[PDB]
């Protein structure tokens, strides 16, 4: 265990993570910090523009970068609407990727 | 992996989803099974465990039941193949 | 729930019956919206909806409309997955041939019309014309019409005429075929013929007339008028990132033929012309041919691509079709994998799982544990608990995992143990924490290496792990007998150092009253570990058939010992714990205990021994340093003397003294002397340095050296490995073959020079690369021999046959090699065992041989014992279980559907990847017996010897042979037959060098026709140095005095013919070339005279061509006929090789080339099994000349020796097992009864041989002879065409089963894999027997 | 021997010999009543040409057969659609609608996904002017400096360009190894996961089954709205007009029953964080 305590074998990794932002046919991709179905625990990190602030503690499952498309005929199953209406959420017409 | 996406023509699991895959069940694994007795764990893995559109749900609707025997049906490998002999014009069916 | 899968050819009625609609338009969808058009390859009209439960169109989208059709633009509601059944057809213009029954081996289209394959290439391409029923013309239906021909036949006959060409041509000459009519003609003229090259090309014309009347398939079939689509989904033409398009190879074919059988139909209604027309249908011959196979001789499409294309055969062949893909490997859910580690405190049952991985792998069985237990109400909340890793969460993962088995194996999976189950328990960390036990099965090292898991579903499947697969029930070897879970070297480390006597230590002498006592007295520091004590000890007897009883003895043994024997289970005595405990010893002991104890009390026995030897091998601190490699002091005095004895022989190579050829064996012979040397005087110095001092002396003991010890207790290293350490390294090798002069004085102690290191790295290089074969080529032969001996499984429980091979221990040499005892434990006797009394048998009838009938053999004076093997069983379509035994991982005999066929091929490829006479004398003392060989004794007391086929054996006292040795003809014997030899004594003289003669009589023989000028020549040598007949060679000769040759005649001193008994003419036999004559001209010996003196690859590969039954580069030459052999002529250009029968009047003359030396001479007699010519013989000529006896001892012990050699050791068991595969085809000599002069198999023969004995008719001419093949063609002949599909060629056996409509059943086990059946073999057996009794019943 | 399907057909046209040029005014008034002896040899003599205008169409997407034999297709519609009256020539007019129909054939049966005629024209104005705008000087292919040479607006270029579908193979070897193909690869949208598809199952029954533990008239009002209970969708005027007979009574037990079944859901452990966010 002192090889452990003492930091002898730690090692840092730097991992690189890229987003591109492509032109759909029906809609373009903007970077923004508007995302559906989510809290605010999950857009406090972001910032004004979209993007998480340097030095920022990002635990498995945490939002980098806001990115959303537009899509259309989504066909909504109407068992599915019925409960929308339990807590009212609003419809938004923009998948989240 | 428990479960996961599958690919278009054969059923089989496979990544992309910010997870890998399976493991990979080669012939030296089926002949070690075949060594055995073991008849009804080399059908599991190569039926219900992969190439099964009823095989794979339904099974899984049984662990959560509690309950669980077999779900044979007919691996999508095999029910491609016949498809793909049928186009060359030799008929192929099943006397039983 | 179906059986007999079959196959047959598609009817145009039938193809259209398939299909659901017809395309018609060559587009896939619109290019503004993304749906399927309507008559294209993509179409929701005639197969499924694209949505799930939606039209095109939109009015019907709910489930209460499913066979509502919409009329304006919608479809067949249904659950849009039928898009993978659905079909199409097109219905062609003008008809085309099929490639696969057109380009193959056999022309399936031209043996059918009796017509070449280049002639129908030609009329299909629209070049040359055929007539069609020719009648009264002038010309031959095999006759074609060109151009300019063609116009005259119009212009003289007028009527009865009619001539086509192109694909309707073909299409009406099998119209007409008479298939009831055609083979009436052939039946009638195949046997006027005599000549081969004809019966070959009628037969096989004939066995294609009734496939295709007995199956159904009509010849007009073969070429189509319609084709089949494939559905859309199996073509996907699915999107990409960025609006990007992906589809297949097969959208663009099926488009090219409707884009050019859209253009031909529109081509015949604007009345075009023949110059027109005849280009067009030419264009979608091959649209159509290329759509179905690529690579024949039509070129596919290559359009902005590499690669030339993908079509329909594509996808089944090429190494890389959807059914070989499958048959290699396929990815399977509830798996994952990571590395592994040793867990020292784990059980020999279980296993460590990492918490993070349990929690996947058994996802489903929470789920399904929450809502039962009232912690979850639906299973979209019980999913969220596991996302946050509740603390209650890891007592539901602890429930569902406690009598659930996990599979681990690793990736290279060799033999059967590659897969065992364990009971996984939730250890914190990211490695699986493994056994150490079973790291020997896994043949895995902690080296960073990583084993795949697997989680058994079914109750089933866990019954199986448990049953089955489990870590504690393979606990043998299946190849073996031995123990394959057995301490390794750190386990056995610890075992060694505690029961090690030594000669002085603390606490020696002293008494314990019992075994509580000794660890008592070790704990406090007041004994040393091993000391000579006594201790009373009171052990349990299971000696007694039921009876468990106690003995209370005083035994003098040390300190270690006794604390070993408090594991020992209570069947034990105490003398097994009272040696050194080395490796071989434990093994032993683990062995003995499962035969004793069972299987209970040994699983917790083994692991008490990894605990014991864990825990003293930590006590005791050993340890390898600087000083444990000693030195012997006399290595200098060693090699500053060889290296004088070599400056010496440099100064005679200077001089001309010695060549280099001689030279070079005197350097090489003369350093591997001095490294015997060195290594000798090493280990002397290693073994017996610690000394010890006992009321005052200089004692030596053994060494208690870290390096001797494990080397010693056989832990880690040989002889080999400390001889590099501590000796000199020794002669290093060659990647050429050849060894280097100046050898490796120096160890890896004292360090080598840079010459000497670069030297080492020519063998080191070498080894490594030879790895990257010995994966590749054992690889290779261990799935060659699974394809063979698949099917083959226990069925029968018993046979009742009383045939049975003669096993015989291997006394070849000084001692047995191999006796009796482990070459017949565990085979059932065959027949009862005589002993050398009258009325008194060992055996009672044919019984399993276990560990208590060996040592009551052993007592007894038995040598020889008949057994049941495979390759004498009389069980059709499977093996007996008595005819087996009982080798394996259980001690019971095998059961009723075990898969022995595959367990056999499992152990010989597993070890693959470890392979790469002047005179006699008697070792020991006994009498001396001779089999088999006719002796002449002479007038001085000797004996001549005339034949080979006997040998010399050595008789001991009890009467069992130990000792054989061969004898060459013409062997002087020097003692008789029937008196005790002498140890260490000559018993008989050979000549290798010179062959010598042997004569019948005596009398004054002289040579006839030897002038000494042509024939012969007279020499002599240096001062009377050789005075004698000395015969010249033909090549010597004069031309006219070529043809005679010198003869000796011999003559009786009285004057009368002599002739030898049983054969007409008498002893005339000419002397060869290169001879000497020691008898003068009218004087010779009473017997025993030479007149004429006649002068004179290992491995991996050597199994793998012993298995094929190939044929040597230089095959020996045997005899056929028990009879007088001669020569014939020599300056024709062979030998013509002629010979007498002395018993029967049956002459049979063979041809033999003449650059093969040969061993025999003129006038002496020969026997069936005797060998003429040296050199390596094929295992062919040896079944048809002997039996089938003497190929199975010739082929297992062959292979045996290749094994042997390398340590490893395979039951003979498995060899048989696959011999028996091997020896299945039969061949009939003469014709008659069956359809081609070929063979078929030795079931289907039999079957037939009893019905027509008790039928009409009374004999049974139709006989067989045994054939031998090869693990290739032996293959080959299987009746299932699925399986035949994965290691053949599948374009090839695909299209041979469709036209005999081979209906292919399902009662093997390569068939039920890939279709998804359960096996015939293992559990799966009362799955195939319950429906076999209630579908042939009620 | 060698043998191609493209020398066994030039071999049989080469045999003909040509048509004297004051020959087929006695065939083409023959063509017009109806005889097959005129047309056979018009035609015929005519194969020579259809051969040296395919060859110009060289590395284009069909093959030289097809170009050849598409060409053969407006021979027979050139010989029967034409008049005699001029007197001019005859050879000039087949090789008006031969050449028509290479045109209308190779932008019809090159691409997977067709494109109409109307759009397929224009097209190869975009990529006929960007081939001379490339190789000006050292000039890189891009779509900006193209929107300005044509005159076309920066949101019309980026359509024409991207209208081109050019399909890919799902049957190639990606990367250097030929051991894995880009088909085993893909994965599909429709379909889904077997415990997505227990778990959409098993929401849908907890739904219907939650609707019972109520009040009998607040189930009929609900599952008209949605449409769950076999119904389909409609509006609250819809539902109030004949069935509800209430204008804002209906309104009224909507919002009452829309947060009933809002605590039992809470109280089943399936709060608006774990499946709302
Ligand atoms: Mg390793
Ligand atoms: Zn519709
Ligand atoms: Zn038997």
């Amino acid at each position: 265990e002192r090889v452990v305590q003492e930091d002898r074998f730690t090692t840092i990794h730097i991992q690189e993570l890229t987003c591109v932002a492509r032109d759909t046919k029906l809609g373009p991709e903007e970077i923004t910090a508007d995302i559906p179905n989510v809290g605010e625990a999950a857009l406090n990190k972001l910032d004004e523009a979209g993007i998480v602030y340097v030095g920022a503690e990002v635990q498995a499952g945490d939002i980098l970068v806001g990115k959303v498309t537009p899509k259309g005929e989504t066909q909504l199953t109407p068992e599915e609407k019925l409960l929308r209406a339990i807590f009212g959420e609003k419809a938004s017409d923009v998948k989240d990727t | 992996r428990s479960t996961g996406s599958y690919s278009l023509v054969t059923q089989q699991p496979l990544g992309g989803k910010a997870q890998f895959g399976g493991q990979r069940f080669g012939e030296m694994e089926v002949w070690a099974l075949e060594a055995y007795g073991a008849a009804y764990t080399l059908q599991e893995m190569l039926t219900v465990k992969s190439d099964d559109v009823n095989g794979r749900t339904k099974m899984y609707k049984n662990i959560v039941d509690g309950d669980h025997r077999m779900e044979a049906g007919m691996p999508e490998s095999f029910n491609v193949l016949i498809k793909e002999i049928r186009s060359l014009g030799i008929d192929i069916e099943l006397e039983t | 729930e179906f059986d007999a899968i079959r196959i047959g050819l598609a009817s145009p009625e039938m193809i259209r019956s398939w299909s659901f609609g017809e395309v018609k338009k060559p587009e896939t969808i619109n290019y503004r919206t993304f749906k399927p058009e309507r008559d294209g390859l993509f179409c929701a009209k005639i197969f499924g909806p694209v949505k799930d439960y939606e039209c095109l169109c939109g009015k019907y989208k709910r489930l209460k409309h499913r066979g509502v059709i919409c009329e304006k633009c919608g479809v067949e509601v249904a659950l849009a997955k039928v898009r993978r059944e659905r079909m199409g057809h097109i219905e062609l213009a003008s008809p085309v041939a099929h490639i696969w029954f057109l380009k193959s081996l056999p022309s399936r289209i031209g043996l059918l019309l009796d017509m070449t394959l280049r002639d129908i290439e030609r009329v299909l391409y629209f070049e040359s014309y055929v007539v069609i029923d020719p009648g009264m013309t002038t010309l031959e239906k095999g006759q074609l019409l060109n151009d300019e021909q063609y116009f005259e036949a119009l212009e003289e006959f007028g009527d009865d005429f009619d001539a086509r060409m192109g694909a309707e041509a073909v299409h009406e000459l099998l119209n007409a075929i008479d298939l009831e009519h055609e083979i009436g003609r052939l039946r009638e003229e195949i046997p006027q013929t005599n000549s081969e090259t004809k019966i070959k090309k009628l037969s096989k014309r004939l066995k294609l007339m009734e496939a295709f009347q007995g199956s159904g398939n009509k010849p007009e079939w073969m070429v189509l008028t319609v084709l089949p689509v494939l559905p859309p989904d199996l073509r996907p033409l699915v999107p990409l990132d960025g609006g990007r398009f992906a589809t297949s190879d097969l959208n663009d074919l099926y488009r090219r033929v409707i884009n050019r059988n859209n253009r031909l139909k529109r081509l015949l209604d604007l009345a075009a012309p023949d110059i027109i027309v005849r280009n067009e249908k030419r264009m979608l011959q091959e649209a159509v041919d290329a759509l179905l196979d690529n690579g024949r001789r039509g070129r596919a499409i290559t359009g902005s691509n590499k690669r030339p294309l993908k079509s329909l055969a594509d996808m089944i062949k090429g190494k890389q079709g959807r059914f070989r893909q499958n048959l290699l490997g396929k990815r399977v859910d509830y798996s994952g994998r990571s590395v592994i580690t040793v867990g020292p405190t784990l059980r020999l049952h279980q296993c460590g799982l990492p918490k993070k991985m349990a929690l996947e792998l058994f996802k489903p069985f929470i789920f399904g544990k929450l809502e039962g237990r009232g912690m979850a109400t639906t299973i979209k909340a019980a999913k969220k608990m596991v996302e946050r890793e509740l603390p209650e969460v890891w007592d539901v993962l602890a429930e569902v995992i406690r009598e659930h088995p996990v599979l681990l194996n690793r990736a290279p999976t060799l033999h059967r143990l590659g897969i065992q189950a364990f009971e996984p328990v939730l250890i914190e960390g990211k490695a699986i924490q493994l056994h150490p036990l079973v790291c020997a099965a896994y043949n895995a090292d902690f080296d960073g290496d990583q084993m795949a898991v697997h989680v058994p579903l079914t109750l089933e499947a866990q019954l199986e792990a448990r049953a089955l697969m489990m870590s504690t029930n393979n606990i043998l070897s299946p190849a073996n007998g031995e123990p394959i879970i057995v301490p390794s070297q750190d386990v056995v480390m610890g075992l060694y150092y505690m029961t090690r006597e030594a000669i002085n230590a603390k606490g020696e002498g002293m008494a314990f009253a019992d075994l509580q006592e000794v660890d008592r007295a070790y704990r406090s520091g007041q004994a040393s570990l091993h000391a000579r004590v006594k201790v009373r000890i009171n052990e349990k007897i299971k000696g007694e058939d039921g009876q468990l009883t106690a003995n209370t003895r005083i035994v003098d043994t040390t300190v270690g010992r006794a604390l070993l024997f408090q594991v020992v289970p209570a069947g034990l005595p105490f003398d097994v714990v009272n040696q050194s405990m080395k490796k071989k010893a434990i093994s032993k002991l683990i062995n003995h205990c499962y035969r004793v104890v069972g299987l209970k009390d040994t699983v917790i026995f083994a692991d008490q021994l990894m605990y014991t030897g864990f825990a003293y091998s930590t006590i005791s601190g050993v340890s390898i340093g600087v000083n444990d490699f000693v030195i012997p002091d006399e290595k200098a005095r060693i090699i500053n003397a060889a290296t004088d004895e070599v400056k010496e022989i440099e100064s005679q190579y200077a001089s001309g003294l010695v060549t280099q050829g001689e030279k070079y064996n005197k350097v090489i012979d003369l350093w591997s002397k001095a490294n015997d040397e060195v290594s000798k005087a090493m280990m002397a110095n290693l073994s017996k340095e610690k000394v010890v001092d006992r009321e005052g002396k200089e004692v030596d003991q053994e060494s208690f050296n870290s390096m001797y010890m494990m080397a010693d207790s056989g832990a880690r290293g040989s002889a080999a490995q400390i001889r590099q350490l501590a000796g000199m390294r020794g002669l290093m090798a060659k990647p050429d073959g050849s060894i280097i002069e100046t050898p490796i004085t120096a160890n890896f102690r004292e360090g080598l020079n840079v010459l000497q290191y670069f030297i080492s790295t020519h063998g080191a290089r070498k080894g490594l690369a030879d790895t990257a074969l010995k994966t590749a080529n054992s690889g290779y032969l261990t799935r060659r021999l699974v394809d063979v001996a698949q099917d083959l499984v226990v069925t029968e429980i018993d046979c009742g046959t009383e045939h049975g091979l003669l096993m015989s221990p291997h006394i070849e040499g000084g001692d047995v090699v191999e006796p009796l005892g482990e070459r017949v434990l565990g085979r059932v006797i065959a027949r009862d065992v005589f002993k050398p009394g009258s009325d008194e048998v060992i055996v009672p009838a044919g019984t399993l041989i276990d560990e208590k009938w060996v040592d009551f053999l052993e007592v007894m004076s038995v040598d020889e014992v008949v057994v049941r093997s495979p390759i004498t069983c009389e069980t059709r379509h499977g093996i007996c279980a008595m005819c087996y035994g009982r080798d394996l991982a259980r001690g019971h005999r095998v059961n009723i559907g075990e898969a022995v066929g595959v367990i056999a091929a499992q152990s010989i490829g597993e070890p693959g990847t470890q392979l790469t006479a002047d005179n006699v004398q008697v070792k020991n003392g006994g009498t001396i017996r001779l089999h088999n060989l006719k002796h002449v004794v002479r007038a001085d007391g000797a004996l001549v010897a005339v034949s080979r086929s006997g040998e010399l054996a050595v008789a001991d006292d009890f009467g069992r042979e130990r000792e054989r040795y061969k004898l060459p003809y013409g062997a002087v014997i020097s003692v008789k037959e029937g008196d005790k030899v002498d140890p260490g004594a000559i018993v008989a003289k050979w000549d290798p060098h010179t062959h010598p003669i042997v004569t019948e009589v005596d009398g004054t023989v002289a040579f006839v026709g030897m002038e000494e000028g042509i024939t012969v020549k007279r020499q002599t040598d240096e001062l009377t140095g050789l005075t004698n007949i000395e015969v010249m060679d033909p090549k010597d000769r004069p031309a006219a005095g070529k043809d005679i040759r010198p003869a000796v005649k011999l003559i009786d001193a009285a004057g009368k013919d002599l002739l030898l008994p049983g054969t007409d003419v008498p002893a005339q036999y000419f002397l060869p070339a290169n001879a000497l004559v020691n008898l003068t001209d009218g004087a010779k010996v009473s017997i025993g005279d030479v007149v004429a003196r006649i002068p004179q690859t290992g491995g991996l590969p050597r199994v793998a061509d012993l298995f094929e039954a190939r044929r040597p580069k230089e095959p020996s030459i045997l005899a056929e006929i028990s009879g007088t052999i001669s020569f014939g002529k020599e300056t024709k250009g062979k030998r013509r090789l002629v010979i007498t029968p002395n018993d029967g009047s049956d002459p049979y003359e063979e041809l033999i080339p003449k650059w093969r030396h040969l061993n025999v001479f003129e006038g002496e007699q020969v026997n069936r099994g005797e060998v003429i010519s040296d050199g390596p013989s094929n295992p062919h000529d040896i079944l048809r000349l002997l039996g089938v006896s003497s190929l199975a001892k010739y082929i297992v012990n062959e292979i045996q020796d290749v094994y042997r050699l390398q340590g490893v050791k395979i039951n003979d068991k498995h060899i048989e097992t696959i011999l028996r595969q091997m020896l299945r085809k039969v061949e009939v000599s003469e014709s008659g009864d069956s359809s081609f002069i070929k063979g078929d198999q030795v079931e289907l023969t039999q079957v037939l041989e009893e019905n027509e004995q008790l039928g009409t008719e009374d004999k049974f001419p139709a006989k067989y002879e045994r054939v031998l093949l090869g693990i290739t063609k032996a293959s080959l002949s299987t009746e299932s065409f699925i399986s035949a599909a994965s290691f053949q060629e599948t374009t090839r056996v695909l299209t041979e089963a469709a036209v005999t409509g081979k209906r292919d059943f399902l009662r093997g086990l390569k068939e039920n894999v890939v279709v998804g059946r359960l096996i015939p073999a293992g559990t799966g057996l009362a799955y195939h027997s319950e429906r076999k009794r209630q579908r042939d019943l009620g | 021997r060698a043998l191609d399907a493209t020398q066994l057909y030039l071999n049989e046209i080469g045999f003909s010999p040509l048509l004297t040029p004051e020959e087929e005014v006695h065939f083409a008034r023959l063509a017009q009543k109806g005889d097959p002896a005129g047309r056979k040899r018009m035609i015929e003599s005519n194969l020579r040409l259809v051969v040296k205008i395919a060859r110009r169409y060289v590395n284009r997407g069909l093959s030289l057969l097809d170009l050849i034999e598409e060409g053969n297709l407006g021979l027979i519609r050139a010989v029967e659609k034409f008049d005699p009256e001029r007197g001019f020539r005859f050879s000039t007019y087949a090789t008006w609608w031969i050449r028509q129909t290479i045109e209308r054939a190779i932008m019809n049966q090159t691409r997977t996904i067709r494109l109409p005629i109307h759009v397929v024209k224009e097209l190869n104005v975009y990529l006929r002017a960007a081939r001379e705008l490339t190789h000006k000087l050292d000039h890189e292919p891009s779509p900006e400096e193209i929107a300005n040479l044509l005159e076309k607006p920066v949101a019309e270029v980026k359509r024409m360009l991207g209208l081109n579908e050019r399909v890919t193979s799902v049957d190639v070897s990606l990367g250097p190894d030929s051991d894995k193909t880009l088909l085993d690869t893909l994965t599909d949208d429709r379909p889904t996961d077997p415990c997505e598809l227990l778990q959409d199952d098993d929401l849908s029954e907890s739904i219907d089954q939650w609707l019972t533990e109520l009040t009998d008239k607040q189930r009929e009002v609900v599952i008209r709205r949605f449409g769950l209970r076999g119904h389909e969708s409609s509006t609250l005027e819809e539902v109030g007009q004949e069935i509800g007979l209430t204008r804002e009574r209906v309104r009224q037990i909507q919002v009452e029953a829309l947060k009933r079944l809002r605590e039992i859901l809470e109280k089943n452990g399936l709060s608006s964080d774990a499946l709302f966010q």
